[PDB]
């Protein structure tokens, strides 16, 4: 019937069965454990033993603990009952709001959609971000990679992508938090409680987002499989409901990282730099399920953390081929103060094609990339010569590309709470003309800093107005400002009198709520019969 | 060779019995001839097969749990880490020279736990919970596990309260939050312990001023440091009074590798008491790159396969499950917080190391300490283009938020100009002016050691540089000009600015009034 | 055979006592396999598919045959997977025959000197880095620089040339997609059925979700399907897109079989893996039929680092090299061919003789432009000998630009290089470009293309009319 725990090394449990072994990728329950511990069969060890990875911590497991087979892989609730809920890797509600009332629980493991059911149409997903929609335009029904190191703005960009696309999409979205901070998961959950994407109580069914969370405090088995749980929620929303789905995956790098933490304990000799030998095929088996079939559509946005800003690291370098669009975020762009820190050259999309987006959009994007590459080639001789002799053809292409660099920046709606500037949504025909004007030369009379952190081209020519009014200030300094006390302001000692004085306890509250139990000086052991005895004084 | 005839052999097929009835009455008189050489058999107790380098392979111990405290017969404790099929791999909490082959190992019944509570507040502790300061055992304290799972999404709330550190470079540019994990990273002797220590001293200075619930209880975990440094830190914290709110967990270099591995978890479990009982905690994991090294040794001697720089594969999970326990709880869980300050030492400024990149990807903010800024007089050596924080606004002083934006922008103006400092053309007196203000700002941001500043005296001092009031002095005496500013501006400004939090429109008036009323000696 | 242990697509199988190395086996679950390393106690079997349907104690039957694929003319127009099975949904493969995937490469006396050209339709490749029929030319570069664009332009140009040649000198293309996304290779069959290039194209496709032995065997399956055309007197064009992904799949199979790893955890025989494949691209002698197989392997470097292991292996194996740079791509030069780092060891002996007399000046002018390319961003103008090359080469690099999926015939690229290396180009100020680049091929009368294609050379009775027609160009846009 059941099996027993044979070996526990870290997050990898060897379970021995006496006849009728479970299949690979089957789910096993451990009973006698405090919390619900789910093991997924990774391989067959060979002498009627399976080797498993755990979905929770293996602290507490006993060699010989009864492990029961489920006869199926990890099954999770999918459907309309999961909208507005937070799930585990194994489909438990962790939002503390009842059970998940969804019918037809599905396995998280299936094969990829086959070759004949592949869609070939390409329509542009307009996001409102004038560096995304211009240079590397996204595709609805396509896969999007948000590359970039630690601190460059992947989570802020995916928050703005949620706040732009997923609210005005109609269909359902799925967020898969794969190995990230729990604090920003709580931030996303709160910011979708207020914005009405997630609703609570009786109006729960009017929610449009399903959260599946596998964050950093989880063991490496729970981070390796939580992307499959978010993906099978999105696959139910694509295949059965027929809807068009959004699948935001925060740090798909942590999938490969979580598979790397267990692969030495699974008996695999290591590959290149320290990843598993099965890196490309695990990533392919995950990512080929995220497709647009003939039944429905999944538009996936994926953050990819590059380790130490290395794009040649094999875990993002494998990810690069599975994506339709690619938004590489660069640290040196964010060091200029430009946000979002999208590399305007290194970002690529399949939609940048004159046969798809039009020969005006394509040519203005190629012209912006041409003038930015020209400025990047001139940045060498500027720091040795000084940009004074370049004979007004290379001195103009520096100023135009600097206006383009400042014009690629954009204030975000989600970044108001740490910049202050209100966010901007810039439409596609509204950014093509705005970049065509600064490309052809319609805005050389404007100041260079006026392009920084604005929206449309009808905002740079108002920041020029406000800049030339604000430099029209700071002109006179005789008197009549706030510092002369005669206007409306009290003395400095009278403002002190307006302070309410707070209490000071000086006892810190540590003597009234603590259950100060007694701990033994001697150490207490268990003998052969399991009884609690003191340690025997004979070494 | 397969198991089917191997199970058929369980059925008897001997067909003759001319040895079975001969040796069965000959076995027991033979075994009794050697019963003083036999050791008694073992099932639920343990017996040491092999011991060496801090690892005991223990035969028996049938019902041990993974990660369970065991106790050898010589008194030294252990921890059952990898439970293999024929033996248990036990790491030794101490010197393994008192363990022999054939020593009895006793299962204690408990997963590893430390004493938590208010009784630890003021003690110097080892990495396992025993006090090492020579002041007797721990009283008014209770035992709690060191492997508590971090609070989830519904248990947390957004980080809003500041927890100032007293270092005005930090509190102006990289503002901490009260439940935020902030990594102090740099080379050796670049001032990381100084930043953590000044943070603890400033919590001592603020705990005697706030009403009993914004009080911050520091916990310092010294991993891998020598014992003279820990004793000097205890002398510092007692001679300034910071030891009344500070716990110190000290697994030194002489301790075993599992003690240094377990000491950040012991310190986090001691600091989670204040987080779970509504108070606010501050935890400093000094030398987390030494806890990773102790974990590497402990796992390599358990014969687990090595990875990048021979580290374990799960060395990311080691620091992620530790640092994720620093949270800000919801109001139904008390609202208590715990803010982490892990420390990583880099080698020659290589930020692309394995443990360094892992802990950068785990924590919220970063505090980079470069060794070239340290020797240029900039103390603390904050790398302002690389030190990031996730919170930014809504986690700092509202008065400092109005002033430090003009600092964050103008230091960026200074940095993009100073890469053209070989020629000196001084373009239109604008590239000359922005460096002539940015040098003043970097000289403003310097401060001494073991002397933290209250936040009002910081946001007055940056007010005197983001505005005018210091353009008349050279860059060589701004560290004395700001002493003239704080020393001669009337101290009733600081009370109003602390009680308001921001500058009221009656307060920036009086502050611009009194920054010309003072005589600064800059000539 | 009894499965001892199964995991990560590797089944250790007891028994199978007389099985061959590299032989197909069959499991109880219908999934195929390959006996890869035969040990004294078990057989290490790589699983052609998902190993989750294999259990301990499952019966493994040997098929008695080494891994083979259907080859023949019925493979044309069909999208097959890495084992020859069709995935296009157009029914079973008619008019085919089975042949082994790993055939020994033809020897010295089987070869012939590579003399006839293979036109890619890309004028940078056809002019500077020329290809002959029977050549191995590495398309190397970083990601997203246009390696697949050069390969697909070569296939589309072979379709365009296949309509104006007889039956003998027709090129039949095979595209092997190793480890690509499955939605990417539906765009390619859409583009090939839209252009018409699917009439001559076999497409082998082991995608990223496929098992690592399928991605390992897909280049050999494609090379067998192209060796059908090579062996019967016809001419093939095999393209292994991301051979550096086949190397990764073989690394995965070798590390899961616990074969001892070498540099970057690659096995000892990964050079043997790629050389076994790329030496099957040959130009056969006239005794064997005179057939040819031209290979274009694709290797994705990381940051221009051609000192990687697999990159140095395929550089050491192949004849030439087409290097695509990242900084040339955003500079407007598309196709981003690095002219200084692109080699062709067959060289000028296998190119168009009309191009051979005109591109020889072109590569010297471009090398002179590369020597002086630091002077280009200077304001104080130089001694007017370097200004002449700095204007001439800067217009010649604009003449090598080309848009995607529109390959050019060789007689039009020959007159386009003759219009620029002989001084006929836009020596007026260069805001007249769009009405100046293709004005030559749209305004010169099409008789000279017929004469240049038929003779294959700029004869002394043709260059007079060439200079005459190039002088009377209109440019009506100014
Ligand atoms: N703000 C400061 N002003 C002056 N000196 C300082 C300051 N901060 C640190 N130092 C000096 O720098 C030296 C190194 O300090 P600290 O021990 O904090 O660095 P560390 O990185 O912890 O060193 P280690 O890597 O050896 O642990 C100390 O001797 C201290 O006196
Ligand atoms: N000659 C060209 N003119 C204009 N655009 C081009 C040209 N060649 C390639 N591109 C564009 O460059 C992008 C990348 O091209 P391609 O896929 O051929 O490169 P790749 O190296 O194969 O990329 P990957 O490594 O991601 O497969 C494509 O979107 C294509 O539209
Ligand atoms: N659009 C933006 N505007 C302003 N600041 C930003 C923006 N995006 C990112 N940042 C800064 O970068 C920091 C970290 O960004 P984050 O999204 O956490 O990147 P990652 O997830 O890759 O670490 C934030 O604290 C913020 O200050
Ligand atoms: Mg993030
Ligand atoms: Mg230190
Ligand atoms: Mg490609």
């Amino acid at each position: 019937d059941a099996g027993y725990v044979s070996q526990v090394i870290g997050p990898v449990v060897d379970v021995r069965f006496d006849g009728e072994l479970p299949s690979i990728l089957s789910s096993l329950e451990v009973e006698g454990h405090s919390v619900r511990l789910v093991l997924e069969v990774a391989q067959h060890m060979g002498d009627n033993t399976v080797r498993c990875i755990a979905m929770d911590s293996t602290d507490g497991l006993v060699r010989g603990q009864k492990v029961v087979d489920t006869g199926s892989p990890i099954k999770v609730p999918v459907g309309r009952g999961t909208l507005g809920r937070i799930m585990n890797v194994i489909g438990e509600p962790v939002d503390e709001q009842g059970p998940i009332d969804a019918a037809d629980i599905w396995s998280i493991h299936r094969e990829a959609p086959e070759f004949t059911e592949q869609s070939t149409e390409q329509e542009i997903l307009v996001t409102g971000i004038k560096v995304v929609d211009l240079l590397a335009p996204y595709q609805r029904g396509g896969k999007i990679g948000l590359f970039g190191g630690a601190g460059v703005g992947k989570t802020v960009l995916i928050m703005e992508l949620i706040n732009n696309v997923a609210k005005a999409h109609g269909g359902f979205s799925v967020f898969a938090g794969v190995g990230e901070r729990t604090r920003e998961g709580n931030d996303l959950y709160r910011e979708m409680i207020e914005s009405g994407v997630i609703k609570l109580g009786a109006e729960r069914g009017n929610s449009k987002c399903t959260l599946v969370y596998g964050q950093m405090n989880e063991p490496p088995g729970a981070r390796a499989r939580v992307a499959l749980t978010g993906l099978t929620v999105a696959e139910y929303f694509r295949d059965i409901e027929g809807q068009d789905v959004l699948l935001f995956v925060d740090n798909i790098f942590r999938f490969t990282q979580a598979n790397s933490e267990v692969s030495a304990l699974l008996g695999r000799i290591p590959s290149a730099v320290g990843y598993q030998p099965t890196l490309a095929t695990d990533l392919g088996g995950l990512q080929e399920r995220i497709t647009t079939t003939t039944k429905g559509s999944i538009t996936s946005v994926q953050a990819v953390y590059v380790p130490a800003d290395d794009l040649t690291d094999p875990a993002p370098a494998t990810t690069f081929a599975h994506l339709d669009a690619t938004t590489v975020l660069s640290r040196s762009i964010a060091e200029l103060g430009i946000y979002p820190a999208v590399d305007p050259l290194d970002s690529t999309s399949r939609m940048l094609n004159p046969n798809v987006i039009g020969a005006e959009h394509y040519n203005v994007a190629r012209g912006v990339q041409k003038v930015l590459q020209d400025y990047k080639n001139l940045q060498d001789i500027i720091a040795i010569l000084g940009m004074d002799e370049l004979s007004e053809e290379d001195k103009l292409t520096v100023a135009r590309a600097r206006k383009i660099q400042r014009f690629l920046s954009q204030p975000f709606q989600v970044a108001e709470v740490f910049t202050g500037t209100p966010g901007k949504y810039v439409d596609l025909a509204d950014t093509i003309s705005g970049f065509q004007g600064v490309l052809t030369g319609k805005y050389d009379d404007l100041p260079e800093m006026a392009f920084y952190m604005v929206g449309d081209i009808k905002e740079v020519k108002e920041k020029a107005d406000k800049m030339a009014k604000d430099i029209a200030s700071r002109k006179e300094a005789d008197n009549k400002k706030v510092s002369e006390e005669l206007k409306d302001i009290p003395s400095l000692d009278k403002l002190v009198s307006e302070i309410k004085e707070v209490v000071i306890e000086e006892d810190d509250g540590l003597e009234e709520d603590f259950k100060a139990e007694a701990l033994s000086s001697e150490t207490v052991v268990l003998n052969e019969e399991g009884k609690s005895v003191p340690l025997p004084k004979k070494n | 060779a397969d198991a089917k005839a191997l199970d058929e052999l369980r059925k008897p097929k001997f067909s003759s019995k001319y040895l079975i009835q001969h040796v069965s009455q000959k076995l027991i008189p033979a075994v009794k001839e050697w019963e003083k050489s036999y050791q008694p058999p073992v099932i639920h107790l343990g017996r040491v097969l092999s011991v060496g380098d801090g690892i005991a392979r223990v035969y028996g111990l049938k019902s041990v749990q993974a990660g369970e405290l065991v106790c050898f017969d010589s008194g030294v404790k252990g921890m059952a880490l990898n439970l293999q099929a024929d033996h248990v791999g036990v790491v030794v909490f101490g010197n393994d020279s008192v363990i022999h082959q054939g020593d009895l190992v006793y299962r204690t019944g408990q997963i590893v736990n430390v004493p938590i509570g208010p009784g630890t507040l003021g003690r110097v502790t080892d990495g396992l919970g025993q006090p090492i300061d020579g002041k007797g055992p721990l009283t008014n304290v209770r035992s709690s596990l060191v492997e508590v799972k971090a609070p989830g999404i519904i248990a947390r709330q957004s980080v809003r309260e500041p927890l100032f550190t007293g270092v005005k470079a930090v509190d102006a540019l990289v503002p901490i939050g009260r439940g935020q994990r902030e990594l102090i990273i740099g080379d050796r002797q670049t001032g990381k312990t100084a930043v953590a220590i000044d943070a603890i001293i400033h919590q001592k200075n603020c705990n005697e001023q706030v009403p009993k619930a914004q009080r911050v209880y520091c916990v310092y975990v010294a991993v891998g440091q020598k014992r003279s440094t820990v004793a000097q830190l205890v002398k510092l914290f007692t001679q300034t009074g910071a030891m009344r709110y500070t716990i110190m967990v000290s697994a030194t270099a002489s301790d075993a590798a599992p003690l240094q591995f377990l000491a950040p978890y012991s310190g986090c479990a001691m600091a989670e008491y204040f987080r779970d009982t509504g108070k606010h905690g501050l935890i400093i994991y000094d030398d987390l790159s030494k806890q990773s090294v102790a974990y590497r040794q402990m796992s390599l001697l358990l014969r687990r396969p090595p990875g990048r720089e021979a580290f374990p594969g799960d060395v990311f999970y080691l620091h992620s499950r530790l640092l994720e326990r620093a949270a800000k709880l919801s109001k139904e869980l008390g609202g208590g917080s715990l803010t982490a300050f892990p420390v990583i030492e880099t080698q020659a400024g290589d930020v692309s190391a394995y443990i360094a990149t892992n802990v950068i990807s785990i924590t919220d903010g970063q505090i980079f300490l470069e060794t070239e800024l340290f020797y240029k007089g900039i103390r603390p050596a904050l790398n302002v283009g690389l030190s990031v924080s996730r919170v930014g606004s809504a986690a700092q002083f509202p008065g400092m938020k109005q002033v430090a934006g003009t600092l964050k922008l103008e230091l960026a103006q200074y940095r993009e100009v100073a890469a053209f400092a070989q020629f000196g053309s001084d373009l239109d007196a604008a590239t000359q002016y922005v460096l002539e203000r940015g040098a003043r700002l970097t000289e403003m941001l310097k401060q001494k050691q073991f002397a933290p500043i209250p936040i009002e005296r910081q946001t007055v001092a940056v007010y005197a540089a983001t505005k005018g009031f210091l353009d008349k002095v050279r860059v060589q005496d701004i560290v004395a000009a700001e002493e003239a500013v704080i020393s001669q501006v009337n101290p009733a400004v600081f009370k109003i600015l602390k009680a308001n939090g921001k500058i009221t429109p009656a307060l920036d008036a009086h502050l611009k009034a009194e920054l010309r009323k003072v005589k600064l000696p800059g000539a």
